[PDB]
């Protein structure tokens, strides 16, 4: 089988920079190559056949070009719907085969995020469990820290965080932060908080609740 | 790494 | 337009067999082939095998003893069947068709179709609802949301006011719990002078425990 090497694994661009992807085969492949763009909850999406040839439907920013074992994918100036990731395939040698793949990441101004927290639902209560959300919006770059308390308590390793893949329209993150209890000791307790820090904020932001 | 929650590169 | 559309996400038991069923539109399978494709977190895309136009098949080589491809082509449809599934082979698999009918660029997907492979049980989620109020408001603008929780396996897909609102829609990726139940929430922001007038309902559709949830959430 060909093996297919993409490199680097991320890339990281401002807007309207050109930028290109590198796919090499362990052997020669001549033109055979595709190239895929993948989005975020998307299937494969073919932007370039043959190396150079072009896809009815695909930006004309997006090119191809190289023959042999060395080709590059090539975007003459990046848009915010480009984050994703970009995979080469080719087809001179039964089976086709893919790269590993790159991942396209986009940079731009520091965004404080917004933070926003919730409460458990009685709904929940009556389920004999307690999530408190914490809910940072629109922020970048995507490093942050979320920090719990409870009655002046610091919490450690009862929450979980997600991140939102990048934004393709403003290029931010979003992330939730969630602190789960169980009923008894939520109810023992007054003051829940959620201290965020980020780049973007001159000091800390702390958003808090009291139990009722 | 591959992520099956998202379909991206992770 | 072509299209194809293939069968829903579901858990498989280890060791035991996996289908998926593949329905085109826009073109007839006599004159296309329909191949299949998998994407993995070890091995990322892998491409499986194809049946052609007059119903030959070839299959990747590390698949030729456990897997097999068949249609119907007045139904439209390919069927897809794997043998001794082990967790490794928890994938997306894709069908998907090529520009041309002998070739290999796939300009044509289905959706994919997420299969988990565990001994676990398939279980629907919990929803409940992230409440807005001064304390998710801000310039105006109130944040609200639904809250999924405890569901196997992946993946649940929420949508808001039955798809009429998506701006400022973020649905977080699910953690895995030390339940071994996944969770996650989705979030939205309004106005929230909107929020004495307008309704806003998460959609979840848990699809492989067909649990179907309509939460309200208000204020």
């Amino acid at each position: 089988d060909i093996l297919l090497t993409q490199s680097p694994v991320i890339l990281s661009v401002s807007p309207g920079e050109r930028v290109s992807f590198s796919c090499r085969a362990s052997q020669s492949i001549g033109t055979n190559i595709h190239w895929y763009q993948q989005r975020t909850n998307g299937s494969p999406r073919l932007l370039i056949k043959y190396a150079s040839e072009s896809i009815s439907g695909i930006p004309s920013r997006f090119s191809g070009s190289g023959s042999g074992t060395d080709f590059t994918l090539s975007i003459n100036s990046v848009e915010s719907e480009d984050i994703a990731d970009y995979y080469c395939q080719q087809n001179n040698n039964w089976p086709t085969t893919f790269g590993a793949g790159t991942k396209l990441e986009l940079k731009r101004t520091v965004a404080a995020p917004s933070v926003f927290i919730f409460p458990p639902s009685d709904e929940q209560l009556k389920s004999g469990t307690a999530s408190v959300v914490c809910l940072l919006n629109n922020f970048y770059p995507r490093e942050a820290k979320v920090q719990w308390k409870v009655d002046n308590a610091l919490q450690s390793g009862n929450s979980q965080e997600s991140v939102t893949e990048q934004d393709s329209k403003d290029s931010t993150y979003s992330l939730s932060s969630t602190l789960t209890l169980s009923k008894a000791d939520y109810e023992k307790h007054k003051v829940y908080a959620c201290e965020v820090t980020h780049q973007g904020l001159s000091s800390p932001v702390t958003k808090s609740f009291n139990r009722g | 790494q591959f992520d099956l929650s998202t379909r991206r590169l992770k | 337009q072509v299209q194809l559309k293939q069968s829903g996400p579901g858990l498989v038991q280890p060791s035991q067999s996996l289908s998926i069923t593949c329905t085109v539109s826009g073109f007839s399978l006599t004159n296309y082939g329909v191949h299949w494709v998998r994407q993995s977190p070890g091995k990322g895309l892998e491409w499986l095998g194809v049946i052609w136009s007059g119903g030959n098949t070839d299959y990747n080589t590390p698949f030729t003893s456990r897997l097999s491809i068949n249609k119907d082509n007045s139904k439209s449809q390919v069927f897809f069947k794997m043998n001794s599934l082990q967790s490794n082979d928890t994938a997306i698999y894709y069908c998907a068709r090529a520009l041309t009918y002998y070739d290999y660029e796939f300009a044509y997907w289905g959706q994919g179709t997420l299969v988990t492979v565990s001994a676990a049980s398939t279980k629907g989620p919990s929803v409940f609802p992230l409440a807005p109020s001064s304390k998710s408001t801000s310039g105006g603008t109130a944040a609200l949301g639904c809250l999924v929780k405890d569901y196997f396996p992946e993946p649940v897909t929420v949508s808001w006011n039955s798809g009429a609102l998506t701006s400022g829609v973020h649905t977080f990726p699910a953690v895995l719990q030390s339940s071994g139940l996944y969770s996650l929430s989705s979030v939205v922001t309004v106005p929230s002078s909107s929020l004495g007038t307008q309704t806003y309902i998460c959609n979840v559709n848990h699809k492989p425990s067909n649990t179907k949830v309509d939460k309200r959430v208000e204020p």
